[PDB]
């Protein structure tokens, strides 16, 4: 099955989702990375601002997806 | 809570479940800590994920009438292959077949037609050779006439389908406004130069004051009481030519000539 | 076989021991032979004569018409005739 | 009797082995200590087979390991017991030779190079067992003996090619499960496939090893189109990353077939059409591909219709068989007069073969393209005809009806012509000469980088045979 669960939660505008998101994205970086690279720019959004404390979480997750492709 | 959701969208106040959507996305997570999403399907899961899908259920078809296109799409995608799995493992509801068959129109006027292709393929081995329609000829007669190319037809079914509802009234406004941009693509290679009251007649628009404010959009002169399609033409081939990406596209006879020398001598 | 023929395909990249179990692991993943999914389900072939050169799998070049029925022996001979009658009208 | 044909058959599958190992350690030349394999593979099954088949129980013990024994114990009880017609002294001998397998990595255990050796050995029980057919547990069963093999010997470029064919076979024998039925493992097991293979393919790209990226490529792709979630196909295909080094030419007709399904789905039939016939060009055949060529041809019948211009009646008599193309020789007709009934019927009565082939959903917008190919030979045919006209011969609504369907398929290039509502009739618009226009030179364009490529390659390729011969041993 694809990663289309993984991506619509992010995308959802209360905060308490968004967090939540990444948590699960985390366990498959590197196993589903074809699938997680549409909302790839939400990833990137939450680090620019500074009333997450999953900007580090943002980053840790945005530079493997770029390994993975072979970048 | 998960359940004043449901008795909310049944009442027929749409607002009252607009105002419960931000506390039911908290919950909702809650939901899904609960389950294991699908990796393991046990019985005292699907009691668990009755709670889950009840409210993508009930907040998905609310967010149609809403204007939430985000959540909609957002619901759709977790709900989706709960469905497809064991020929439904139950997973079932009577607004599963609204759901399938708003979706579809969702995508085709935003002109996600590329994805109305792959999507339909899922949807066909799913519940259309199976449970046969859940009223998804809809859609996929629609497309059928815009790629066969008679506006007419669609037009009229469109119209038609505003005296009626599965919530089709919704996504008819969307679909006269996408259409009516689709036309005035075909149109500037077919005519050079029309009558107002024929562009009026073609483009389907119920003023003079629309079919030029259409026109003039398009960037075509309405003096003479015709219209110029070919003016268009001429600004986007500008465009074109200031950027750099045209230029070596084009590929000039000095760069063709040295780049084929230096093959030789390398 | 289509455009790009069966014959250039044995040709240019030789038939071999060596590339036998890569054909299979094509044939394979595509999953099982279509050319024995129709014979065996439809209990039926392809074309067959109609006149001979017209229809049938062959090496004989055909028309583009062939479908299309010989009833023009009649529409040469009703031309005459209905000629004579709007002149001489 | 059995005791030595056994005992001998045993150690010299043994001895063939132990050599490709040994060559493929010298230096690199992938494609050619890879061949060696795929023609043995043939060849040891059907000599196993003979004799009965425990015969490769005597192999099985004479390989360390991890759990591939009990999987291969049970055929052998279930058609009437064979372990005591294949005892010790005849199923295992180390000796003190290498030529059934080197006694001094036996013992120590920490030095063996067992691995590539392992590896054939599995391939042999799960091609019997995939013959037979069993379903569910087989998977489970080859998905259970093929994962430490990576594990408990160190992966080399040269592991990941034999270890290419264990990953082919796990990923089938799911496939043909998920298409028999739906059922709780498959939903299940189909999360846990999709993405250990997509895990290897960066680690692919790390080694650079160009045979094994495309063989894991090939397998994702597959599933996509066998459950119709190609809404992913597309995704995967955004990306490209298919290499051309060390993938042979099997590989590279497998690519493109898969490919130009996509694209004919994202309505984009020009590079679709541009693949199928780049299939062919790749593909090899012989007997043994038989079913991928048929339908082959069936696709590009499907794709040349979608674009709006007809392939001829002598296209499918000039075919070298026509006889699972019947279907598609009456699509190509019905299409091409602009009638409707035919359609229909046609469509319904070859419903199962449609919907098995994944050309059903083509069908819907060739519905679609039943009166816009119909519009494209009358336009052709007559350069200046009244909207009347066209009302007669296609049994159109009104003169309106018909300047809507032109208009869309002129925007999508197929008719070429406009429309002048001030005289009432469709002028079909010229191509003139084009020899005076600037066209030519992209045409040549093409063709001259293609054969200044084919000079600079010849070169390097002087080099490369001189180099395998003289690693070579005497002749």
């Amino acid at each position: 099955t694809t990663a289309a669960p993984l991506l619509a939660l992010l995308r959802e505008n209360q905060d308490s989702v968004k967090t939540y998101a990444l948590e699960s994205i985390n366990n498959v970086v590197d196993q589903l990375w074809s699938e997680i690279s549409n909302e790839l720019p939400d990833i990137e959004a939450l680090y620019d601002d500074d009333t997450f404390s999953d900007r580090e979480m943002a980053a840790l997750i945005a530079s493997k997806v770029y390994y993975n492709l072979g970048e | 809570l998960t359940k004043s959701l449901s008795i909310a969208f049944e009442n027929g106040d749409y607002a009252a479940c607009e105002k419960l959507l931000p506390p039911i996305k908290i919950e909702l997570i809650k939901n899904n800590l609960l389950i294991p999403d699908l990796s393991i399907q046990n019985d005292i899961y699907l009691n668990d994920l009755m709670i889950t899908k009840r409210i993508l259920e009930v907040g998905a078809l609310a967010s149609i009438q809403t204007f939430n296109f985000d959540s909609f799409e957002n619901y759709f995608n977790q709900l989706k292959p709960y469905y497809f799995s064991n020929n439904h493992k139950l997973s079932e509801s009577d607004k599963k077949s609204k759901l399938i068959s708003l979706y579809l129109l969702n995508l085709l006027s935003q002109n996600n037609t590329t994805k109305f292709h792959s999507e339909l393929q899922y949807l066909d081995k799913h519940i259309k050779n199976l449970e046969d329609d859940s009223l998804l000829s809809y859609p996929i007669k629609l497309d059928r006439w815009l790629m066969e190319g008679s506006y007419q037809k669609a037009w009229d079914l469109l119209q038609s389908g505003s005296q009626n509802i599965s919530e089709f009234d919704s996504f008819t406004d969307i679909l006269k406004s996408a259409i009516r941009d689709e036309i005035a693509k075909n149109t500037e290679l077919s005519y050079d130069f029309l009558p107002l009251s024929n562009i009026k007649a073609l483009l389907f628009f119920n003023n003079e004051k629309e079919t030029e404010k259409f026109a003039l959009e398009r960037n075509w002169p309405i003096v003479n009481s015709k219209v110029y399609f070919n003016n268009q033409s001429k600004e986007k081939a500008d465009y074109e030519d200031e950027m750099m990406h045209e230029e070596d596209q084009k590929t000039n006879i000095i760069e063709k000539a040295m780049d084929y020398a230096i093959s030789i001598e390398n | 076989m289509s455009t790009d023929v069966a014959a250039a395909q044995a040709q240019s990249k030789i038939d071999l021991t060596k590339k036998k179990n890569e054909e299979i692991n094509k044939k394979s993943l595509e999953e099982d032979d279509e050319f024995e999914d129709f014979p065996i389900d439809t209990w039926a072939n392809g074309e067959t004569i109609k006149s001979n050169a017209v229809t049938q799998t062959n090496i004989w070049e055909e028309n583009w018409d062939d479908v299309e029925v010989d009833d023009d022996f009649t529409n040469e001979l009703k031309a005459e005739l209905d000629r004579y009658k709007r002149e001489n009208q | 009797l059995h005791h030595s044909e056994k005992k001998y058959a045993e150690e010299d599958q043994v001895q063939e082995l132990l050599k490709v190992l040994n060559e493929i350690s010298k230096t690199t030349l992938t494609l050619d200590p890879r061949y060696i394999w795929r023609s043995l593979k043939d060849l040891s099954s059907l000599r196993n087979q003979e004799l009965l088949n425990a015969e490769t129980l005597c192999f099985t013990v004479n390989v360390l390991y991890p759990d591939s024994s009990s999987f291969k114990k049970n055929l052998l009880k279930f058609i009437t017991s064979n372990h005591k017609s294949s005892v010790p002294g005849s199923a295992e001998l180390r000796n003190s030779y290498p030529a059934s397998f080197y006694s001094v990595n036996t013992e120590k255990k920490t030095i063996e190079v067992t691995a590539e050796i392992n590896c054939f050995m599995h391939l042999l029980v799960q091609l019997f067992l995939w013959d037979s057919k069993e379903l569910e547990q087989l998977v489970e069963f080859n998905r259970k003996v093929v994962i430490p093999n990576l594990l408990c010997y160190y992966n080399l470029r040269s592991l990941n090619l034999i270890n290419a064919k264990l990953w082919f076979y796990i990923y089938l024998s799911h496939e043909t499960l998920a298409r028999s039925s739906e059922e709780i493992n498959s939903d299940n097991q189909n999360i846990i496939l999709r993405s250990t293979m997509m895990k290897f393919l960066k680690i692919a790209s790390l080694k650079h090893d160009n045979e094994t990226k495309a063989m894991l490529i090939n397998l994702i792709l597959r599933d996509f189109l066998n459950n119709g979630e190609v809404d992913s196909a597309s995704d995967f295909i955004s990306k490209l990353e298919y290499p051309h080094t060390d993938v042979s030419s099997s590989l590279e007709a497998r690519y493109f077939f898969y490919l130009s399904k996509i694209n004919a789905i994202q309505l984009d039939y020009s590079t679709a059409n541009e693949y199928i016939i780049a299939a062919i060009r790749k593909a090899p055949h012989n007997s043994k591909s038989l079913g991928f060529l048929q339908q082959s041809n069936k696709l590009h019948c499907c794709i040349q219709l979608l674009m709006g211009d007809i392939p001829e009646l002598s296209f499918f008599h000039q075919s070298n068989m026509q006889k699972s193309l019947l279907p598609y020789y009456h699509l190509t007709k019905a299409v091409k007069l602009g009638d409707l009934k035919k359609f229909t019927s046609t469509i319904t009565k070859y419903k199962q073969l449609l919907l098995k082939d994944d050309t059903y959903q083509l069908c819907v917008r060739l519905r679609s393209n039943v009166i816009k190919t119909g519009i494209r030979i009358i336009s052709l045919t007559y350069k200046k005809i009244s909207l009347r006209d066209i009302c007669l011969k296609l049994n159109l609504d009104s003169e309106q009806t018909v300047e809507y369907m032109v208009s869309r398929a002129i925007r999508d290039g197929v008719i070429e012509a406009k429309i002048n509502h001030e005289d009432g009739f469709i002028e079909t618009t010229e191509l003139l000469n084009i020899y005076d226009s600037e066209d030519p030179q992209q045409v040549f364009d093409e063709r001259i980088k293609f054969a200044n490529q084919l000079h600079d390659e010849y070169l390097v390729s002087m080099r490369y045979p001189e180099d395998k011969k003289t690693q070579q041993n005497e002749k």
